[PDB]
């Protein structure tokens, strides 16, 4: 399987993000450590790894991406809980909550340093172009979600461009990133990079179904908690417009005039509305880009590397299929 | 003002224009005179502003201001990152990355010290972080 393959290189990323977290401060170390420690699935080196096989090659480059990806991913995740209240992380605690706020913003500057520093090292302008692009186009994403928080309506198109920086392009760069530091074919290049792309869509919009349709058990925070820090997802989007089809714009009203202060009895309304009347929408949509996800490994040549990534698109997106 | 601060600050004006949760808070002025007369290109100058800034905003992050200032700072981060891309400055990256995971280690362990003259020097260190390899 991808995780047989796969294996000897995971664990030697594993040990060089270990070694990149390495610090003559105290509370740093540790810091690091906690959030390194946390179990992550390190989907992102995986898509690099992947990529970097799609053509017969043996670079340096190409483990050490995954692993300043890796620490890309992880700096965000620490900011990213202080900034959302997020006391808890798959079982372990935060960050911000282990040590404090200020800790917490060290660290994530400091998993960015020694990821930019892992890759210094690579002397490509088009490699560093791509990917200080991604973290550019993902801090975007963060202020306008930041902004749309409790301001309806959310247009489609903003919408998809939210998930896209938020989730979707970081996994795009793995896959551009990793087949760069191998030299792919072009053609092989654009169709592992749709494919990273079309993956994260389908991804996110899962995970933004989940959040109401979930248990707290496999969310980790209470069902609902989108809306309930004021961010519009798709799912509810599309439940507001079925039920306008059916001459029914209650929805609507309460979620134009939903702020941070409503009550849970709003809140509780919109969950059950959107249970009812959003979710199929929302399967469809993501179906539709786990199979363009589908076409695009099926234009790249015929080979074991294949289906791995085949393998794992079965995986991510089995909520949907 | 110098060239490299027009570049700056006209990209750091165009963020505040379209980001309303983009905070840009004034440079540090001692740093600004001695960036400019740095002998390093303007997209290096720009860097280092940047990320001087982006360090600097750390101190001033509370509950009531993270969700605007935390995100802020990771601009200006990667906006450092920007700048020394294209061209590639391989040794001003190699080098300013590394003032970066220093500056944040000398930050945490300064937390942890009341001595005068140790916090005085440190606090110097900081503050000096990412011109004195250029000195
Ligand atoms: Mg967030
Ligand atoms: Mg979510």
């Amino acid at each position: 399987s991808y995780k047989a393959f796969l294996n000897p290189y995971i664990i030697e990323v594993e040990k060089r993000l270990y070694e990149c977290i390495q610090s003559d401060s105290e509370t740093i170390n540790k810091a690091a450590h906690h959030i390194l420690s946390s179990g992550g699935k390190r989907v992102r080196p995986m898509f690099v790894l992947l990529s970097g096989f799609l053509n017969d090659t043996q670079k340096d480059d190409l483990i050490r991406t995954a692993v300043s990806l890796e620490l890309v991913h992880m700096a965000s995740l620490v900011h990213d809980d202080y900034i959302d209240n997020s006391d808890m992380r798959r079982g372990n605690t935060s960050v911000h909550i282990a040590f404090d706020k200020d800790t917490a913003i060290r660290t994530g500057h400091f998993l960015l340093a020694r990821a930019l520093q892992n890759i210094a090292t690579i002397n490509n302008s088009k490699f560093h172009q791509i990917f200080s692009k991604t973290i550019l186009e993902v801090c975007f994403g963060e202020f306008d979600q930041m902004a749309d928080r409790f301001n309806y309506p959310v247009s489609f198109t903003a919408y998809l461009r939210r998930i896209n920086r938020k989730t979707a392009i970081l996994i795009e760069a793995s896959c551009h990133l990793g087949a760069l530091s191998s030299q792919l074919d072009e053609q092989s290049t654009y169709h592992i990079k749709q494919f990273g792309h079309c993956i994260g869509m389908s991804y996110q919009i899962i995970d933004d179904i989940l959040d109401y349709t979930s248990d707290e058990a496999t969310l980790g925070k209470p069902v609902g908690s989108d809306i309930r820090n004021g961010h519009i997802t798709y799912p509810l989007m599309a439940a507001i417009a079925n039920l306008k089809e059916q001459d029914d714009d209650k929805l609507e009203a309460v979620v134009k005039h939903l702020t941070s202060t409503s009550d849970d009895e709003v809140y509780q309304y919109i969950v059950s509305q959107v249970k009812q009347y959003g979710i199929e929408p929302a399967e469809l949509l993501s179906r539709k880009y786990g199979d363009k996800a589908k076409y695009h490994l099926s234009q790249l040549q015929d080979s074991n590397i294949k289906d791995y990534l085949e393998e794992i698109h079965e995986k991510m997106l089995k909520r949907v299929y | 003002m110098m060239r490299y601060l027009h570049k700056i600050e006209l990209e750091l004006n165009r963020l505040t224009s379209r980001y309303p949760f983009f905070k840009k808070i004034a440079f540090d002025a001692e740093i600004i005179k001695l960036v400019d007369d740095l002998n390093v290109d303007e997209n290096v100058k720009c860097a280092i502003v940047a990320i001087d800034t982006s360090m600097r905003m750390q101190d001033f992050i509370n509950e009531d201001n993270k969700d605007s200032f935390v995100l802020s700072t990771d601009v200006l981060s990667a906006l450092f990152y920007k700048y020394l891309s294209q061209p590639f400055y391989q040794h001003d990256f190699l080098v300013l990355t590394d003032c970066v995971s220093r500056i944040n280690e000398l930050k945490s362990i300064r937390a942890t010290i009341t001595d005068e003259i140790a916090l005085h020097n440190i606090n110097k260190q900081i503050h000096y972080m990412f011109i004195q390899p250029y000195m």
